[PDB]
């Protein structure tokens, strides 16, 4: 079925990006078979859900979702309540838990608000985690704007154990959408994904959310960039090519 | 889900082809839906309304310029008008093939107007567009004696992975002394060379203008079009400028107030 999922792979890189949530759900509908490959390769807009017992916002994707109910990162339960739900060992709950202190941090330096959240899971040979960062920007302007980034880690801790190899697969969409009197409406909708592979030092001086906070601040800045100059140069340089 | 559901979805996602990327679409589309029986019959329409909905320009041997493809101009069944050539031609909606033209008249009482209009705004095209063109069509609308102007331009550029089109599409209700004014410009960007993005954007005109001879009332037409076309290209790059600076910043920071990138021994302490 490799023809098949190439197809909705490549119709995905086409169809209007302002519209993935539901052109995903239309795809799965044209070939139901494919929707573990689907879901697996396609990534979706982040929604915010309420931790009504710490009173926090988290987010939710695919990476924290078991059944129709989603993990909180802050009370690692889930919502509605599961007859067990997937979850984390002890010993990686606590490295989660300071993984999402760490980047609600980050958060607040390069974002200045939004939500963050930190997923992670147990792997056989060393484990894996997502940082999602949703941001929206105020509303009542005439400019509305929505980033989500959604950075997925894949950490091989290698015996032993002072050393690790990281794989990092980034994604970030980003949504302006403006109505004003001189340029009516306009939408500009999108996202960009890289990917990055390294071997660190594991220390005290140097620890998992430390290696994976650089891994991550690099790529995000450069994903930045790279948005800044497709979407405020290359688009605007076409329009102006069409006139 | 139903083969009628499945069909839809077809249709629909066809109909969403950016420009210049129809037939990548459509065979994605194709070997998805895997029956090309259902597909002819549930989305046949498809086909049909993207290039009227694209106005997609097509050539016509042995005629100059080209005729764009439109609602204003469908015949039923297949043939388009080209109202300036005076002819009607069969178009297939997946090769974008015209063929057979034939002689043709439609209307008549506006035929010195839409004569006039289709002069004046060929030539603000080609001064105002790399490689924009035109159709003029005139009709009476529920009762009333209407100018419709369209216009189209595009940029396809596959081999660096990205397409751009413009639209607009002008509608003068001719009630002497007055002519009301209606429009919708349209534009759109994809760009791909990276990971998917779209530009979609439109503006609603509204105006209103006196009436004189055709002459002179073409005139008043084009410069309206000339005017309100400048605004709006005017604002969209302003646009850009203030997300550029101002929006984009407020969703993400080059780097923090501190000026410089993260400290992470002091985040984890
Ligand atoms: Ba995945």
């Amino acid at each position: 079925s490799d023809q098949q999922l190439d197809c909705a792979l490549d119709l995905m890189r086409r169809l209007p990006p302002q519209q993935i949530e539901k052109n995903l759900s239309d795809l799965i509908d044209l070939v139901p078979s494919l929707c573990e490959d689907l879901l697996s390769s396609v990534d979706q807009p982040l929604k915010i859900a309420r931790d009504k017992v710490v009173g926090k916002d988290y987010l939710l994707c695919d990476y924290n979702r078991d059944g129709d109910s989603y993990r909180s990162p802050w009370s690692n339960k889930y919502d509605p309540p599961l007859e067990d739900g997937a979850m984390p060992s002890a010993r990686l709950r606590k490295l989660e838990v300071e993984a999402n202190n760490a980047f609600d941090q980050y958060r607040d330096l390069y974002f200045e608000g939004g939500v963050s959240s930190v997923y992670l899971w147990d792997l056989d040979h060393g484990f894996a985690g997502v940082i999602l960062i949703k941001k929206a920007g105020d509303g009542s302007k005439k400019i509305k704007g929505c980033w989500d980034s959604i950075h997925v880690v894949e950490v091989q801790e290698k015996s032993s154990g002072r050393t690790a190899h990281y794989k990092l697969t980034s994604t970030v969409m980003l949504w302006l959408q403006t109505n004003k009197t001189g340029s009516g409406t306009m939408n500009l909708g999108g996202s960009l994904t890289r990917q990055m592979e390294k071997d660190e030092t594991v220390s005290d001086s140097s620890p998992h959310i430390a290696n994976i906070g650089r891994l991550v601040e690099d790529m995000e800045n450069k994903i930045r960039s790279t948005l800044n100059e497709i979407y405020f140069g290359k688009t605007k340089d076409i329009v102006n090519g069409l006139r | 889900v139903s083969d009628e559901e499945k069909v839809r979805i077809a249709a629909k996602f066809i109909t969403h082809a950016p420009p210049g990327e129809f037939n990548e679409v459509f065979n994605d589309v194709r070997l998805l839906l895997n029956n090309d029986n259902l597909l002819r019959e549930g989305a046949a329409h498809a086909f049909a309304q993207y290039n009227m909905d694209q106005f997609t320009p097509v050539k016509i041997e042995g005629y100059d310029d080209q005729v764009l493809i439109t609602e204003h101009g469908d015949l039923g069944n297949g043939r388009f008008l080209d109202p300036r050539n005076k002819i009607s031609f069969k178009f297939d909606h997946l090769r974008k093939e015209a063929s057979d033209p034939q002689p043709e008249d439609t209307e008549s009482a506006l035929k010195q107007w839409r004569d006039a209009c289709d002069s004046a705004l060929r030539a603000y095209v080609k001064d105002h567009y790399p490689n924009g063109f035109c159709t003029v069509y005139g009709k009476s609308i529920d009762g009333q004696q209407t100018i419709i102007a369209c216009i189209e331009s595009h940029q396809f550029q596959p081999k660096n992975f990205w397409n751009g089109r413009w639209r607009s599409e002008w509608k003068f209700t001719i009630t002497p002394p007055t002519a009301q004014v209606a429009a919708v410009l349209k534009i759109q960007v994809h760009y791909y060379e990276d990971g998917n993005v779209q530009l979609v954007s439109h503006k609603d005109i509204q105006d209103s203008v006196q009436v004189s001879s055709d002459v002179q009332t073409a005139k008043e037409f084009i410069k309206i079009i000339e005017n309100a076309e400048n605004e709006y290209q005017t604002a969209i790059s302003e646009n850009y400028q203030t997300m550029s600076d101002t929006t984009f910043k407020a969703l993400r920071r080059q780097l923090p107030v501190t000026r410089t990138k993260i400290d992470w021994n002091k985040i984890l302490s």
